[PDB]
């Protein structure tokens, strides 16, 4: 959800924590390869530009 | 609604507005109007008894700053009477440092940053005034300007300050204001004040009516308005 | 309403009424005009045995011929006596001469109610003043709002209702010294707690031919056990 | 505001200006055996803006450099206090002032300001270097009045990535060329991917005084140093 | 003068690798002595001393403001203080009595504190620094010691002779001299060891 | 409740520390087939008073890394101690 | 509500309600009644007293030898106010060695009880100011309020219920303006026995007068000069 | 958020300062364009003028505040912010004339009044004066220069330089237009400043509302066109 | 709920500031001094520990004051500028009244009257710095003394340092000593202590810092020793440690 | 009815503070004073040793002149404020007046001082209560205690700190009429009641009105406490 600091107070702790990786925002290249699905979404029919939005 | 106390913090959406209120504070004020002709400015202001305990003669808005410019205050009177010695004294700085009668720019100028200096800090309020400053100059003519309650201070033909701000310059911009002498716009300015709220709202006003120009080789004094008795003999023949 | 420096919507003084209450809990006093002179009583209210009585202070002296009592808080009282005794010996440097007791009062009453903390407190007593100038004896009452009067005969303090109303029953303006001075200690051992004795009381009686020594040390004795 | 403790923790205010420090522009600066190395990320936001009006990389003596990774409008003021204050030392004492020296003082200043209770601290990290008697130094400070000494930092954005790169590329023995080449690598690890002679903005401390590099030399190293 | 209200005389002198720095002992108001041991000669950190002439009273009071001075100094940074520094210093607390002035000529002799460079300098009672190679001198009598002195100086010096020649200087001039006398104290430094030797001198 | 005259003794438990960490180092990395002969003492030391099985979930974290080398454990309580990190506030 | 403490906030309607409580402190005091002829100027306040043994709480009071005021609200103000009002008279008299004409005094007083009605720190004078006097042309009713809106009337009346005063002033103020002194003294007091309820009486020695005239110094009376103006009356109309 | 309610200048939470981005936006409540050009050996000032009033003058509604002789400049935002930091820079620069000895360099003046915007901004109870000033001036050595003040104290100068309400679309055409490497021989200025505002207002009007600034390396004097060479430009550019 | 500033009470009547200024130095680094004649030393943990600094000023938390006088500190680190400074300034003040060194007791209240200056007045931060001094005299030889946040200041001859330090007073108190005036016993007792309470493992001699004051014929020299001693220091202690395990 | 500060009346008519901070000297630790005839005693208890430390710098009773004798109780550093302004104060009415300073010129400017305290802006309210012990004119013993509000007030026995009332209930039952060897005697009755009475915490200085303090030395003490146990064995 939005929050998560309102958690890891037993979660996180020897014996219950035995394999949580947390999984927020990640780096770039994401962006790039979202816009190249996304942008696949919609027509984008042979020649139109990608990065000067990435 | 949110933060509207102090007058150094601003807004969500950036205005103050301890601004605002003391803007709309001159508002319920009386109403106060003013024009310049091609030779002179007048003033006028309907002012209105309470119900019969005043001397008609008492506590004229229409004062008298240098000897070519006074005022024609609307709002807190007493604010208004310190504003009115503040300008005097500006106006004796400048004739005790420089010989010759002040500019209506330059003492506009300082009289608006007086009012913007106390809008700015926190202490203090903005002041609860709207006022008229009118000249007259053989080297420089007619000037009629105008200060609000936040210290925006520009140059106007014809202005009103009170309730029907609008409802008199609804019919002041449809006077040939150049080419008439002010001895005209006398009569002028008694017939659109006297247009104006005659018995509706409250029981009685009265007239005064202040005056400079060329005429009066520039001075500025108030008419000797029952020479000539302009108002009640045309006040008559406007309600028809 | 939190504040000196703030009025009440009705008609409030707020940094005085609080005041004027705070009177109300300290302990009494009586004094009371006659053209023979002016007396006056007081209750110390002694609590313990190793309370030394003649340490408390009520009525001090201003003048060779100007008394006091005090009331409620006591400092604010001590800061009023220091400066009235420096005043009056001001008046006598400059007129040679007696600073009459109403331009005492009024000397004191100029900051007797003048409280700022900017540009402290509003202050906490109630004060009688008695004194002989040249109209014969007077009899004087403040507040802590400065609002001062003259009273023929001024009650304050704790059970001053009670205190005022057989006061009034039995005062009018032809009355003697003794007859007060006794009518005045019934009032107190009718407003006291304790059984009236040597230590409880204190009299002050400023005559005009018996100007000094505005007090009565243990013949206080002999005048309570006539009762 | 500022006259009071927390219940338990730290001075907020304090952690919030650091925080607005931590969120600013990227910097590196290396201390090598001969020189000092102070390198800043100089973004234009437009294509518009001149690149000789504002300058980051800034003298407070001939010898003594000086950047910061925080606001400008409060680092010139400090600047110009710092700039008085050298003088007045070398009014006194007719010698260049010490760079301890300088950090003492501008820390005084710094704290004077955290001090309560009206005004807020500085938005400002500074990183402040010199060649002293021989040795050069580096002596980083911060908002809460403290100060520290570097043989290479960052601050900025990133600064936690920049220096696991300084950690594992850096060492104890360089020379100045060589601090610039790792300087400008670290500072390309964490910088847009348009890197020129502009967006960049670099300045040396030789024990022959302080050099504030040109954009021609600048142009001419970074044109693909490695 | 107010120089000669209670006399004085210092002498510092730079040798080859060592300095000599040497005063008068007399103390008294114009004519009347009073004591023989009035210091005029202060320890200022370590291979080195400053001199003090003139009215005695500017000569305590500056010596112990220049002592707070350069404690602070010390204090605020671990190392030892340059004598170009401590001239700077005395320079600009006799310049803050511009219109106040002290009435001393204060004479610095210290060694470097890296090397073993020698150093001598004197200062007016405004705060006007001179920095010289062969010899200072200071007090009431000065044709005297320069006389003497640019009689006797030779540029590379063992500090035996060095010794000798403002050991004859001061006792010749001292004894020409009236105001100034009763013994002489001498302060002859080094890297290695610190020497301070009191001569037989006339005490008429 | 907390009237003892409901429950007498009232025993918090306080985690191990570098003697019990130490052990319980030992103890956690017995079974795996580790790159034996490796340092745990530091690997106690930097568990601040870790709560107990927390030597288990190094090891874990570390041999998903060889996926076990002292470095493993070290990389295993570098993802599980970062944070604390971020100094400047000394 | 909240808005609703200080002298420096601006309402939402524009109406700073410490001016309106100042106001209403003002319109507990005593009742008093000033008005004046063609040639004198005549005020005259009401006493009380905290109880029955004690002396009445004074009003009128002596400013200079043609300026004397009346009072209602606060004491300490009012002789703030006073030793103000006296320094300013002394000044001038001091310097111009002349008698003051009252209007610029009363300027001199609105602005100076401007500054504790702008500023943060001072409140608003609780003051009932009624002031008589002679410049050149003649007698000069004013009076003063909180806002420093100074008036100047014919005849006034302020303290508690002055409104029947009011009353009686408009239905007299035509023929104030010919009488001379006596007359016009009891019809201030036909003004005060209407300033009172209906089952009491007004006394000697609950009663002030204090006339200045366009010859005669300003002058208080109490009781024996007051024994001749309370003769020559009637009944109310029961 | 806030949370805080943002009323004093403090440091919030992550990581800004809500007041002077309150005030940036105190210049969008005027209503009103300007807009900069440097190409060449000329620079160019041009803002509009919204007067719906007959009985309203046309001299005393000008915005462009001549500073000195040889600097000019333009205000938005609120006008008494506007014209009391315009008097304060006269004043600053009289000080400077006085002090030094010569004429002041236009990038001193924006110093001098940023660190006047940074004191008002370090400092609270006081309101951070919130307009917005565009300078102009020739210098020797360097040409003709723009500048452009923040209310916050951030100066900064430079090309095409544009403030007020639109002026995100008025960059937007600036980086569409001063991209090719055209000369700027004056009109090409002139006719690129009208256009610019012509586009982004899309209005297309008369000669008496727009106020245009000029100064050039040829008489370096500040100057202020007129009607007839105002209507001389609009219909040279009208193609 | 009683919050606000640190005027006035709470109702009970306690402090809110001197608590928790106490609360402030309570996570800071650990100090200590022990009892010793004919000298005196001082324990100090290092605070930042990273490799990538210059330790080019041979003191961080000692402060060798006057010439006879050193401090260590705890707490808030930039207000001791402030007042070690002022502290400094106060001790030349009085050697420049009477050309005779500060005999510390004045020197110690003077400080302590500086911060209660901050404790009784509104508005402002109390410092929350507590602080150490060694020192010798004229009138009691070598002294111990500990300054408070409130202004007390109590003579110890064994001294207390926050949160990491209560259980070694503990150990100072049942390994209380007297009569042993050995800087060397000292020195393996503080060993000791910050080995049992520090977490340093083993002792590492970067993360010590050790400072000593002994009598030397007319000086009264202050030795901040350096590493290479320390180093043979914890080897001894290891020593020790091998001869606590003679026991098995 | 809200909560701050010292300047603010209570709904009905109190100062919350002053009574506030009366509670930290309520909650302090114990000193009591008598005066004999001649000879004036006091003494504190609660010597409360740490068992490593000196204890001749955290002593309770102090002097401003040869006449005049100090205690306190509540918090020490406003008895150290108090105090170091206190000899300030008595060496300048010897600076005007050349007689030895009376007590009661003292008190009214310790009280004076300690109520102008309390008047002004936010200034928190010295949480004390001294004993100032002395005799002057013509050998009289007075002692006077003060109080945060700032009322000097005159006794002839006294209690403070903790227990106080059972302490000066003590002082009630014994207080005779009907002599240095019953001072002293009365001295270690009092320190016999005191709150604890452990024996080595009793720490007690007496003045004799000619002489100056003396500090007496705890096997003096213990042979007081012997006779007062062999007076109780008396009294059976």
């Amino acid at each position: 959800t939005n929050r998560a600091d309102t958690l890891d107070p037993a979660l996180l702790r020897p014996g219950r924590l035995d394999r949580k990786i947390e999984f927020p925002l990640p780096d770039r290249r994401q962006k790039r390869l979202i816009f190249s699905t996304i942008t696949s979404k919609m027509n984008l029919s042979e020649e139109v530009d990608l990065e000067d939005y990435v | 609604t949110g933060y509207d106390l102090s007058a150094s913090t601003f807004s969500p959406d950036g205005r103050v507005f301890q601004v605002e209120y003391a803007m709309k504070a001159v508002e319920n004020s009386s109403t106060a109007i003013g024009i310049r002709c091609k030779d002179g400015v007048v003033f006028g202001v309907e002012k209105l008894v309470l119900s019969k305990l005043y001397e008609e003669g008492s506590n004229k808005r229409l004062f008298n700053v240098d000897r070519h410019v006074g005022m024609a205050v609307a709002g807190l009177l007493a604010d208004a009477r310190s504003l009115a010695d503040i300008a005097r004294e500006e106006a004796s700085n400048f004739r005790s440092n420089f010989g010759y009668n002040i500019p209506l720019k330059h003492l506009a100028d300082r009289v608006a940053m007086y009012v913007h200096a106390y809008t700015l800090y926190s202490a203090v309020r903005p002041f609860g005034c709207s006022f008229m400053l009118g000249s007259y100059s053989v080297n420089d003519g007619a000037q009629l300007y105008m200060i609000d309650p936040s210290g925006v201070s520009y140059g106007y033909w014809g202005c009103a300050i009170g309730k029907a701000r609008q409802a008199a310059k609804t019919e002041i911009e449809k006077l040939q204001m150049k080419e008439m002498t002010c001895r005209d716009i006398v009569k002028e300015v008694a017939k659109i004040i006297y247009i104006v709220h005659d018995e509706v709202k409250d029981k009685a006003f009265e007239l005064e009516l202040s005056w400079v120009g060329e005429l009066t080789n520039g001075r500025h004094e108030i008419v000797p308005k029952d020479i000539r008795e302009e108002a009640e003999k045309y006040a008559k023949e406007s309600l028809k | 309403d939190r504040g000196v420096n703030t009025f009440s919507p009705e008609g409030r003084l707020f940094q005085v009424e609080y005041a004027i209450e705070a009177i109300k809990l300290g302990s009494t006093a009586i004094g009371i005009q006659t053209s023979e002179g002016v007396c006056l009583a007081v209750e110390k209210r002694i609590t313990s045995p190793l309370m030394e009585p003649s340490s408390i202070e009520k009525i001090v002296e201003i003048d060779a011929h100007i008394g006091c009592a005090m009331s409620g808080l006591i400092a604010d009282a001590k800061t009023l006596i220091d400066k009235a005794r420096v005043e009056t010996q001001n008046h006598w440097f400059t007129y040679n001469e007696t600073m009459t007791v109403e331009s005492v009062t009024q000397a004191v009453s100029n900051l007797a109610l003048q409280f700022g903390e900017e540009d402290s407190r509003p202050f906490g007593v109630a004060l009688l003043f008695g004194g002989v100038d040249e109209k014969g004896p007077q009899l004087f009452h403040m507040d802590p709002s400065g609002t001062f009067v003259q009273c023929d005969a001024r009650a304050i303090g704790s059970a001053s209702e009670g205190a005022q109303s057989s006061l009034q029953e039995v005062y009018h303006k032809s009355m003697t010294l003794k007859e007060a001075i006794k009518s005045s200690l019934i009032i107190l051992k009718q407003v006291m707690e304790e059984k009236l004795n040597a230590t409880n009381i204190e009299l002050a009686t400023v005559q005009p031919g018996q100007n000094f020594h505005m007090f009565t040390k243990e013949e206080l004795e002999e005048v309570i056990k006539d009762i | 505001s500022l006259t009071t403790f927390s219940p338990s923790g730290k001075l907020v205010q304090i952690e919030y200006a650091l925080a607005a420090v931590a969120g600013g522009a990227p910097s590196v600066g290396i201390k090598a055996a001969n020189g000092v190395v102070l390198a800043t990320e100089k973004k234009q936001k437009s294509i518009l803006y001149d690149e000789r009006s504002v300058h980051k990389v800034e003298p407070i003596t001939k010898h003594i450099g000086l950047v910061y990774s925080g606001m400008g409008p409060d680092y010139r003021v400090l600047v110009h206090r710092a700039r008085k204050l050298a003088q007045q030392y070398y009014l006194v004492y007719q010698e260049p002032i010490p760079t301890a020296q300088l950090v003492q003082r501008v820390a005084s200043v710094m704290q004077e300001y955290t001090q309560s209770g009206g005004v807020r601290p500085f938005g400002v990290s500074l990183l402040i270097c010199g060649w002293n008697e021989g040795r050069p130094y580096l002596f980083q400070s911060d908002p809460s009045g403290a100060y520290f000494a570097w043989k290479a930092t960052a601050m900025g954005k990133n600064y936690v990535n920049g220096k696991t790169f300084l950690e594992k590329r850096y060492n104890e023995d360089l020379e100045l060329e060589d601090a610039i080449h790792t300087a400008i690598l670290t500072l390309k690890e964490s910088f847009e991917g348009q890197m020129t002679e502009d967006n960049i903005e670099v300045g040396i401390c030789n024990e022959a005084g302080f050099r504030r590099l040109t954009p021609t030399e600048v142009k001419d190293y970074l044109a693909a140093i490695a | 003068s107010i120089m000669s209200y209670n006399g004085g005389a210092v002498m510092a002198m730079k040798g080859k690798n060592c300095v000599a720095i040497a005063a008068d002992r007399r103390f008294g108001i114009q004519a009347q002595m009073v004591t023989t041991d009035f210091q005029k000669i202060f320890p200022m950190g370590d291979r080195l001393y400053i001199g003090l002439a003139g009215l005695a009273t500017d000569v305590q009071t500056v010596a112990q403001r220049l002592k707070f001075r350069l404690n602070l100094y010390e204090l605020k940074e671990g190392r030892q203080i340059k004598p170009y520094t401590l001239m700077s210093m005395v320079a600009n607390l006799l310049y803050e009595k511009r219109f106040g002035p002290y009435y001393t000529e204060p004479v610095i002799a210290g060694l470097d504190p890296k090397t073993f460079k020698p150093f001598i300098c004197s200062l007016d009672l405004i705060g006007c620094p001179m920095v010289t190679d062969d010899f200072v001198v200071s007090g009431t009598c000065a044709e005297q010691m320069y006389g003497m002195c640019e009689s006797l100086w030779e540029p590379n010096m063992d500090p035996d002779h060095l010794f000798e020649t403002i050991s004859q200087a001061m006792l010749n001039a001292v004894d020409r001299d009236a105001v100034s006398g009763m013994g002489v104290i001498v302060h002859i430094i080094e890297k290695d060891k610190i020497t301070t030797r009191t001569l037989k001198a006339r005490m008429d | 409740l907390l009237r003892p005259g409901r429950i007498d003794r009232k025993i918090e438990f306080p985690p191990p520390n570098e003697e019990a960490r130490l052990d319980i180092l030992k103890i956690h990395s017995r079974k795996m087939n580790l790159t034996r002969g490796i340092n745990l003492r530091k690997i106690a030391e930097l568990m601040p008073g870790a709560s107990g099985a927390e030597v288990k979930g190094v090891c874990t974290e570390a041999g998903m890394y060889a996926l076990v080398t002292q470095e493993d454990f070290e990389m295993a309580v570098a993802k599980v101690m970062q944070k604390d990190s971020e100094k400047n506030m000394s | 509500n909240q808005y609703d403490n200080d002298v420096t906030v601006w309402s939402p309607q524009g109406r700073i309600h410490q001016i309106e409580y100042a106001m209403e402190a003002v319109k507990q005091g005593s009742a008093t009644v000033g008005l004046k002829s063609k040639t004198h100027a005549v005020l005259v306040a009401l006493k009380r007293a905290q109880s029955e043994l004690a002396a009445h709480q004074k009003k009128i009071l002596h400013v200079d030898n043609h300026i004397g005021i009346s009072i209602a609200g606060l004491t300490a103000d009012a002789r703030l106010l006073c030793n103000f009002m006296r320094q300013e008279c002394l000044d001038s008299r001091f310097v111009f060695d002349r008698p003051l004409p009252v209007s610029r005094l009363v300027s001199l007083i609105g602005s100076k009880t401007q500054i504790p009605t702008q500023r943060y720190g001072r409140r608003p004078y609780g003051v009932g100011l009624l002031i008589a006097g002679y410049d050149d042309m003649g007698p000069h009713i004013f009076q003063t309020c909180p806002s420093a809106n100074y008036f100047d009337c014919r005849a006034m009346s302020i303290g508690a219920r002055s409104q029947s005063a009011r009353t009686y002033l408009e239905r007299h103020m035509s023929e104030f303006m010919e009488c001379n002194l006596n007359e016009l003294v009891k019809h201030g007091l036909r003004a005060l026995r209407e300033t009172l309820p209906a089952e009491q009486d007004l006394t000697t020695k609950n009663v002030s007068i204090g006339i200045v005239g366009k010859d005669l110094e300003f002058t208080i009376y109490d009781d024996d000069d007051v024994s001749p103006f309370l003769e020559g009356l009637e009944e109310r109309p029961q | 958020s806030a949370g805080f309610d943002r009323h004093i200048t403090i440091f919030s939470p992550e990581g800004r300062l809500y007041q002077v981005e309150y005030a940036f936006k105190a210049i969008n409540q005027g209503g009103l364009t300007s807009v900069a050009v440097r190409g060449k050996d000329c620079a160019v000032i041009v803002t509009q003028k919204k007067v719906p009033d007959k009985l309203l003058d046309s001299s005393t509604v000008t915005h462009l505040f001549k500073i000195t002789e040889n600097i000019g400049c333009v205000m938005t935002g609120m006008t008494a912010d506007s014209r009391s930091q315009v008097q304060r820079a006269r004043y600053e620069a009289a000080n400077w004339k006085y002090k030094y000895g010569y004429e002041i360099p236009v990038d001193m003046l924006c110093k001098r009044i940023a660190d006047i915007s940074q004191v008002y901004t370090q400092n609270a109870e006081m309101r951070p004066l919130g307009c917005c000033m565009i300078l102009i001036g020739i210098d020797e050595e360097q040409g003709p220069q723009v500048y452009k003040c923040d209310p916050a104290g951030y100066y900064c100068g430079f090309k095409a330089t544009a403030a007020g309400v639109k002026q995100t679309e008025s960059t937007s055409f600036l980086e569409k237009k001063v991209k090719k490497k055209f000369d700027w021989t004056f009109e090409q200025t002139v006719e690129t400043a009208i256009t610019c505002l012509s586009t982004v207002l899309s209005i297309d009007f008369k000669p008496s509302e727009i106020e245009v600034g000029v100064v050039t390396v040829e008489n370096p004097k500040f100057r202020i066109l007129t009607e007839a060479e105002i209507d001389a430009h609009l219909v040279a550019l009208a193609e | 709920r009683y919050d606000s500033r640190t005027t006035i009470f709470s109702p009970e009547g306690r402090l809110y500031q001197v608590e928790y200024a106490m609360e402030a130095i309570g996570h800071a680094g650990t100090c200590l001094g022990i009892l010793a004649n004919d000298g005196v030393l001082l324990a100090a943990e290092r605070r930042n520990i990273h490799k990538l600094l210059d330790e080019v000023f041979f003191s961080e938390k000692i402060y060798k004051l006057n010439e006879d006088m050193a401090c260590s500190v705890a707490g808030i680190t930039s207000d001791a500028n402030v007042l070690t400074n002022e502290l400094r300034l106060i001790a030349q003040r009085y050697l420049l009244q009477y050309q005779e060194p500060i005999p510390c007791e004045q020197l110690v209240t003077a400080l302590c009257d500086i911060k209660q200056a901050y404790t009784q007045f509104g508005g402002k931060r109390p410092f929350g710095v507590s602080l150490l001094y060694i020192g010798w005299d004229k009138h009691y030889g070598f002294q111990l003394y500990q300054s408070d946040p409130s202004g007390n200041y109590g003579g110890w001859k064994a001294t207390c340092i926050g949160n990491n330090s209560a259980a070694a007073v503990s150990m100072l108190k049942q390994d209380y000593k007297e009569g042993e005036m050995t800087l060397k016993s000292a020195l393996a007792l503080a060993i000791k202590v910050l080995n049992k309470t520090m977490d340093v493992s083993k002792l590492s001699a970067e993360k010590v810092e050790i400072a000593t004051l002994t009598r030397e014929n007319g000086k009264t020299v202050i030795r901040v020793l350096k590493q290479k001693e320390v180093e043979q220091l914890i080897k001894k202690h290891e020593e020790e440690e091998a001869k606590a395990e003679r026991e098995k | 009815s809200y909560d701050r500060a010292i300047t603010v009346f209570s709904p009905d008519g109190h100062l919350f503070q002053v009574e506030y901070a009366q509670e930290a000297v309520k909650k302090g630790s114990t000193a009591v004073g008598v005066r004999g005839r001649d000879i004036v005693v006091l003494g504190v208890e609660k010597k409360s040793v740490a068992k490593l430390q000196d204890e001749r710098t955290v002593r309770k009773i102090c002097a401003l002149d040869d006449n005049v004798c100090m205690a306190f109780a509540g918090l020490t550093a406003d008895a150290r404020i108090v105090i170091n302004r206190a000899r300030v104060e008595c060496q300048s009415h010897r600076l005007t007046v050349e007689d030895p300073v009376t007590v009661e010129y003292i008190t009214r400017y310790i009280a004076s001082l300690k109520q102008r305290y309390t008047q002004s802006n936010g200034r928190r309210p010295f949480g004390i209560s001294a004993l100032i012990v002395g005799f002057d004119f013509d050998g009289t013993p007075r002692l006077y205690q003060t109080d945060p509000s700032g009322t000097y007030h005159a006794w002839k026995a006294n209690a403070i700190g903790r227990g106080a009332k059972s302490v000066r209930e003590f002082l009630e039952k014994n207080y005779t009429d009907e002599t240095d060897d019953l001072t002293i005697k009365l001295v270690i009755k009092a320190l016999l009641e005191v709150v604890q009475s452990g024996g080595k915490n009793i720490e007690l200085a007496v003045m004799r009105r000619d002489q100056s303090l003396k500090i007496l030395n705890p096997e003096e003490i213990e042979k007081y406490v012997a006779e007062i146990e062999k007076e109780k064995e008396e009294n059976e």
